[PDB]
């Protein structure tokens, strides 16, 4: 999970 | 004729419309701005999706914000007159009001005032969707237990998240999104109007998805994305033959 | 028992729920904003309307900062476990993100912020409406000739205007968006689900309204609102016996 | 009609  | 009703816009003109994808995976080292792994299983999924809903799908990667400008100009001086909608979708970075080309940003407000009542002659009175996968912001959802029309009418902005928050992408699945606007999309265009179809797309993304971080601060996090309707009728992907 | 399932809000608690009004008419002289004829209009026509829906209705009026502050805080401290949903409906002078007390401005973040998910917990799960008859800035349409959730999740905003834009109030008949929200809510609560009622709102406003003035810069100027739904279900204002 |  990563965020933008 | 018999009795008639126009409480949904007309979608059987000859071509659904186009669907323009930009997927922005890799973006100029000097932003600093990180690779996006994950964005081309949300491309590959948009593609087929709205090719199985008959538009006319165009995807462009890493686009520059100068190519962005450009491509959305020349689309919108096309003749849709023959296309029922038009959906543009936006995988990049972001913040609030803003998607980033790969060496700087573009306002949303330029990309969609080409398209505005008034400047897309062949487009005013049809559905112009925007589907946007970027950040809003820096905020984290903790989450709890349990004759004339207005030149901004007919726009609908799905965005993958609240005002202010960040929007969660996994590198193997892809986006939380994009990932339940597909399945909801494959499940239900045939049988929902599209306001419903996205209620159901918010539901599974707050219930079915939390993030993992070895960091603290990003562990454990959750998302609901935010539906933006000024559209003046409903929407169905389908027709009545 | 049967097959089962939740595409919507449980709308059959004991009660359906609160419906604050706040109605800001007369302003402070010293902020020098303008008296808001017409509101009253409004705020008679919402009360009737909630009440039909079977709404506990509380209307306030002129209410300052601090007072529309403790009174949604206050609110959301009241145990709301028998009630469906909460709405508020604040008439007002805005901007975006703002709207106004009689004395000055307060943040919509903070009114809604009493209602998260983790801070109402007797609202969790519960359509959480708000709508919002203030401008969002001063541009004018010129229209074109024709186990956790997230805390945010199950909110509602029914702003009567476009991000950016003014909202349009007659004097004698009350505002474009209350008028034709209240119509809608008359003729749709028992037939159409509450994203349907609000795009036949925003149709009716978009097509039947238009500004008349003396001023060339406000006159012949249209509306559209705008939804933003982060609700998790169709919500029905009916329920089945 | 005013604005609000
Ligand atoms: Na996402
Ligand atoms: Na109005």
């Amino acid at each position: 999970d990563e965020v933008d | 004729s018999g009795i008639s009703l126009d409480n949904s816009y007309k979608m059987d003109y000859p071509e659904m419309g186009l669907c323009i994808i930009i997927n922005n995976k890799n973006f100029h080292k000097s932003t600093g701005m990180t690779s996006r792994s994950g964005t081309d299983v949300d491309a590959a999924n948009l593609r087929e999706t709205f090719r199985n809903l008959k538009y006319e799908v165009r995807n462009k990667n890493d686009l520059t914000r100068e190519e962005i400008v450009e491509l959305m100009r020349d689309v919108s001086k096309e003749d849709h007159s023959k296309r029922s909608s038009f959906v543009c979708v936006l995988l990049s970075h972001g913040e609030e009001g803003i998607i980033f080309g790969t060496n700087g940003p573009v306002d949303l407000k330029k990309i969609t005032n080409f398209f505005r009542g008034d400047r897309c002659r062949s487009l005013t009175g049809k559905p112009k969707l925007f589907i946007i996968q970027a950040c809003r912001g820096t905020e984290l959802d903790c989450g709890i237990e349990t004759h004339k029309i207005p030149v901004e009418a007919d726009f609908l902005y799905a965005y993958s998240t609240a005002p202010g928050y960040y929007s969660w992408r996994n590198s193997k699945d892809g986006s939380w999104f994009i990932q339940s606007l597909c399945a909801m999309l494959k499940q239900y265009a045939d049988k929902l109007e599209f306001m419903h179809i996205l209620t159901r797309v918010n539901r599974k993304v707050a219930t079915e998805f939390e993030s993992f971080s070895f960091d603290a601060t990003f562990h454990a996090k959750k998302q609901i994305p935010c539906i933006i309707s000024m559209l003046t009728k409903e929407l169905y992907f389908y027709h009545l033959h």
